């Protein structure tokens, strides 16, 4: 059917953005150096490593099997689901990371310049990487994600609630909670320079581009990433049941939001004008 | 003021009392130069990189 | 009054060297120089970087070894280069931060600097303790230093921003000399290849020409449009290039006692912080306040190259003294070699 | 040679009218801000009245707002200030000013002693 | 020859990581310039704070060092440059000089449209606010006749006047507030801003304005830099 051809050119597209947009930014962050010096560049470079990585590891596989109608590889299947839960969740934990950093450095920014070396921002940097690998590869090669062939098992009860709130409901708590915090010491900036500039004057956009910039950034990670761990909190409890086409779509879905955090979070004056420097 | 006028006029005809050569063979003499050193300036012809101290 | 008359006086005097100038301008270097093959495209690409400095960069200064050199950041440092290996041989601090200029003696002694504090610092780098301190330290000037460069290891000139020049010895820390005449801020010196006689730019769009041994000024020029803030000779030593924030360069000769030639594009319109010929004279490097660096050929007055490798400001540069190649300083806290 | 002469100006009797006009050479008119600055006797300088590089952008001192008015002609290079209802205070040595730099919105012209591109000056008397 | 390589590595090492510790040490200090008139109170912020080119002091383990220039001419132009990335200028101004309130204002103007500087935020200090108030009850020097603007200015609706202070001197101080913020949102445009603040001489809560609005400019910069504000 034409089906099968726009579905294998979608996951093709997905990929090929994906893997160009992190290794553009990548790129840019190895190329220069005025990138690479400031201290929150770090989490950017490591969010898009981590979306790189899945890139590279999840998303071909799953395309290849979406598109055969069954999974050939066999036994790579056990490493697979490990690769996926140490790299997603390797992008979640960035985007939490990164909140915070933003967190500090708009609610103290004397202490942001102090206490703040590029050792805490490796500290930072590890304990991620490190949750994402242990909580992925010690459960998948002892098997616990498997309840008691084609990849389409979802997971195991306990271990499907554990992980979840491990990988998906702290780090997007933290993130409201930072992002709020961050809006209202905005809207105090923002209504304190109105007031001056209305008494200049005599003598609302700005809230909403706060508000626009904001929702964005936490309505496309939420959007993208939401309805796939619902998903995976309900199945398994009780497989009111969702089709394994529509999980597979949310989890592509939750996947793509790779694709799209560069433009969120590369984008910057400076990664500009290093993507112009490098594409002509 | 006027000791500064004073030192202006007399600064002006010390300059002016100068005697100064043509245009065209000051000129000349500047080509002269330029083309005389222009096979031993390494920035003007580029130096193969084996003798270049800032290339490997 | 008496005054009066000085004044109109003064204006003949004026009109007479302005004459005697139209008696000698018979041509224009250009259809002097139309003839000449134009040096070609000149693609200069960024050989070594050197990086370190914590702040904005404003002098720099080459051996006369073409290895070693020294700039100054207004971090309160001043860090010595092996540009070969971009090994840093010592890291000066200063006990004021806002240097503004600094100069390495041609036998490699001693470094100077100054700035803000209205001192020009000595620092001996031959010590025999160990590291490099404070030796000499000039004081008398009510002005910040702007430029300064050696002679010899005891005798040193330097520029001011109380409109006035110095000569220095380094010894004794007596002003030997006295250059006085200009009306606005000395942002720039320049020593003939000779040692004998020096050039100043001034913020009254003027440059005037100095005796050495004799503190006479000799020539004045009056070519800019606006502050001048940079100099530098040809090689042969009988004409000079000026650089202003009209974002025009100049070239004046000596013996002809006027302008020959004028640098400039008409998408050009920021001013220009430094300028420098090459070994020939043939090249003419020019920085400005739009990121790059400017090569004219200073007989054709076409560009024959641009250098956008700096983000901010560049602020200082330099040829070597054996023409292998050219340093920049910039507000970016960079410098770099273009060979 | 960046010259400047101011011309205009003398004995006027209070509620006279006066047209001072500064002729500029050596530098481009157009791609400068200009200034009219007054020196009262007894007491330094205080900057007048200013201009834009095309004339779109005017301003004036508190004391002759509404009084003096200022104009370029870019094509005769010239520098206009009508004066208006003059005061006995308005007595003072009058000067056009050149801001440093082209294609810039501020400038330091006010110096107490030496500023290089500053006019001569020309002695205005209000005086019964 | 090789030896004098090591040599000379061992040395950029003992170099770079003296530089490390600089660079620490640059990084948390607040340099703060401060820049005005002479006979406008400068000397006495400084005095209060605890004439001399330089001052050193801390807000809450916060370290700043502000610099004013003494021996230097009054052509600031050139030597202004020196000072685009200071983290802010304090700009003291007389509140009760009416002479001298244009050649502040053109100052300031001159300040804040400088190619150079067009990031850096000014706190604006108007000193003398208790000879102001003299000035203005005595009634003797009036400022409709300096700023005929002054006549027509109604008292701003945000204006908050200490107890027992006359409605007369509250509008005199917010009209020169006003008249320095006219100037300030003109062409400001988010790059940098300016924070009016009422002082007199004796005035001891001033190292703490500083904190607070250098805490404020830092703020501002993170925010817009991350493309919110
Ligand atoms: C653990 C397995 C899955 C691989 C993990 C890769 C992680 C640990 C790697 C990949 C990309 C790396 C970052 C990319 C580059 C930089 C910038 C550099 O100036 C400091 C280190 C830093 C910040 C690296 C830290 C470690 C890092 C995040
Ligand atoms: C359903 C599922 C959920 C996974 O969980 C996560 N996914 C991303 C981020 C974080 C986690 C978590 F670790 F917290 F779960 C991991 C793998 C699979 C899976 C998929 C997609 C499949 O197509 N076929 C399978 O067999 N499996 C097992």
């Amino acid at each position: 059917f034409s089906v099968r051809i726009l579905t294998a050119c979608f996951l093709s597209l997905l990929i090929l953005s994906t893997l160009l947009g992190n290794t553009l930014v990548c790129a840019a962050v190895i190329r220069f150096r005025h990138l690479r010096s400031k201290v929150t560049n770090f989490f950017v470079i490591s969010l898009a490593v981590s979306d790189l990585l899945v890139a590279v590891l999840v998303m071909p596989w799953k395309a290849v099997a979406e598109i055969a109608g069954f999974w050939p590889f066999g036994s790579f299947c056990n490493i697979w689901v490990a690769f996926d839960i140490m790299c997603s969740t390797a992008s979640i934990l960035n985007l939490c990371v990164i909140s915070v950093d933003r967190y500090w450095a708009i609610s103290s920014p004397f202490r942001y310049e102090r206490k703040m070396t590029p050792k805490a921002a490796f500290i930072l940097i590890s304990v991620a990487w490190t949750l994402s690998v242990l909580i992925s590869f010690i459960p998948v090669q002892l098997s616990w994600h498997k309840a008691k062939d084609n990849c389409d098992s979802s997971l195991s009860r306990t271990y499907a609630i554990s992980s979840s709130v491990i990988s998906f409901y702290i780090p997007v708590a933290i993130m409201i909670v930072t992002y709020t915090r961050i809006y209202r010491i905005a809207q105090k900036q923002i209504r304190r320079i109105a007031a001056l500039e209305r008494a200049a004057v005599h003598a609302f956009k700005r809230e909403t581009k706060v508000l626009k910039t904001l929702s964005v950034i936490m309505g496309v990670f939420v959007c993208c990433w939401l309805p796939f761990f619902i998903l995976n909190c309900i199945l398994p409890f009780c497989g009111f049941c969702i089709d394994s086409n529509t999980f597979d779509v949310f989890v592509w879905f939750g996947w793509a939001n790779s694709s799209l955090n560069p433009i969120i979070y590369a984008f910057n004056a400076d990664f500009r004008k290093a993507f112009s420097t490098l594409l002509g | 003021s006027i000791a500064q006028a004073r030192k202006l006029v007399e600064q002006l005809k010390m300059e002016a009392n100068i005697d100064r050569i043509k245009v065209s063979k000051a000129a000349a003499d500047l080509m002269a130069y330029c083309e005389a050193h222009a096979k031993e300036d390494p920035l003007l012809t580029p130096v193969p990189a084996s003798e270049n101290p800032f290339r490997e | 009054s008496e005054l009066d008359q000085l004044r109109q006086e003064a204006e003949q005097l004026k009109n007479q060297i302005r004459d005697a100038r139209k008696a000698c301008a018979d041509a224009t270097l250009s259809q002097i120089t139309n003839n000449i093959d134009p040096v070609g495209r000149i693609q200069m690409r960024t050989r070594r970087t050197l990086r370190g400095h914590l702040a904005k960069i404003y002098a720099m200064h080459w051996g006369t070894d073409s290895r070693l050199l020294v700039s100054a950041s207004q971090d309160g440092k001043l860090i010595i280069w092996d540009s070969y290996t971009t090994n840093k041989v010592h890291a000066i601090p200063l006990r004021s931060s806002w240097v503004m200029t600094c100069a390495y003696a041609p036998s490699g002694n001693y470094v100077a600097c100054g700035g803000l504090d209205n001192i020009c610092s000595i620092y001996n780098l031959k010590t025999r303790e160990g590291n490099v301190r404070v030796s000499r330290e000039l004081a008398g000037h009510t002005g910040y230093l702007s430029c300064c460069r050696f002679l010899d290891d005891n005798q040193i000139v330097t520029s001011s921003g109380d409109t006035t020049c110095a000569l220095w010895d380094i010894e004794t820390g007596q002003q030997t000399t006295t250059f006085t005449g200009h009306t606005g801020d000395v942002m720039s010196l320049s020593l003939a290849p000779d040692t004998r006689l020096f050039v100043s730019g001034a913020c009254d769009a003027s440059a005037k020409l100095w005796d050495v041994r004799e503190g006479m000024c000799r020539q004045t020029f009056t070519g800019h449009e606006s502050d001048i803030n940079a100099i530098c000779f040809f090689p042969n030593g009988n004409a000079f290039a000026t650089g202003s924030d009209d974002a025009t360069c100049r070239l004046f000769d000596l013996r002809a006692d006027q302008e020959l030639m004028t640098y400039s594009h008409d998408n050009i319109i920021c001013g220009i912080t430094s300028v420098s010929f090459s070994k020939s004279g043939r090249l003419l490097l020019a920085g400005y306040d739009d990121f790059n660096c400017n090569v004219w050929d200073a007989l054709k007055a076409d560009r024959a190259g641009v250098l956008a490798g700096h983000d901010n400001r560049v602020s200082c540069l330099g040829v070597t003294d054996d023409g292998m190649a050219v340093a920049t300083g910039s507000w970016d806290s960079f410098l770099k070699i273009w060979n | 040679q960046v010259q400047l002469q101011e011309s205009g100006g003398g004995l006027v009797q209070p509620g006279g009218s006066l047209r001072l006009s500064c002729a500029a050479s050596g530098f481009t008119f157009s791609n400068y801000k200009m200034n009219w600055v007054r020196q009262a006797p007894g007491k330094g300088l205080e900057w007048v009245s200013d201009i834009s590089q095309s004339g779109a952008s005017i301003s004036y001192t508190g004391s002759v707002k509404g009084r003096f008015t200022i104009s370029r002609d870019n094509a005769k290079n010239t520098l206009y200030l009508q004066m208006n209802s003059l005061k006995p205070e308005d007595t003072a040595v009058y000067y056009c000013a050149r801001c440093p730099a082209p294609f810039t919105r501020d400038c330091f012209d006010v110096t107490s002693t030496t500023y290089a591109y500053r006019g001569q000056g020309t002695q205005v008397t209000v005086s019964s | 020859q090789r030896n004098e390589e090591k040599a000379q590595r061992e040395a950029n090492k003992k170099i770079e990581k003296q530089l490390q510790k600089d660079k620490q040490v640059y990084r948390a200090t607040h340099r703060l310039l401060l820049l005005g008139a002479d006979n406008s109170g400068k000397s006495t912020i400084v005095k209060q704070m605890r004439g001399i080119f330089e001052t050193k002091f801390q807000v809450d383990k916060v370290n700043f060092h502000m610099f004013d220039v003494g021996g230097q001419r009054d052509e600031r132009r050139k030597w202004i440059q020196c000072f685009n990335d200071v983290t802010a200028i304090i700009f003291v101004v007389d509140s009760s000089d009416y002479n001298r309130l244009q050649e502040a204002l053109n100052l300031f103007k001159s300040i804040w449209n400088n190619r150079w500087l067009r990031t850096i935020s000014v706190i604006l200090f108007l000193n003398k606010q208790d000879l102001l108030a003299e000035k203005v009850l005595a009634g003797k020097s009036k400022i409709e006749d300096y700023f005929p603007e002054f006549a027509r200015y109604t008292t701003p609706e945000d204006a908050t006047p200490e107890p027992g202070e006359d409605p007369r001197v509250t509008r005199a101080k917010y009209f020169i507030r006003d008249e320095f913020l006219r100037i300030s949102t003109a062409s400001g445009d988010g790059r940098h801003y300016c924070y009016p603040h009422f002082t007199c001489a004796v005035d001891t809560e001033n190292a703490r304005r500083i904190f607070n609005d250098c805490r404020d400019i830092i703020q501002r910069m993170h925010l817009r830099q991350y493309e919110l504000l």
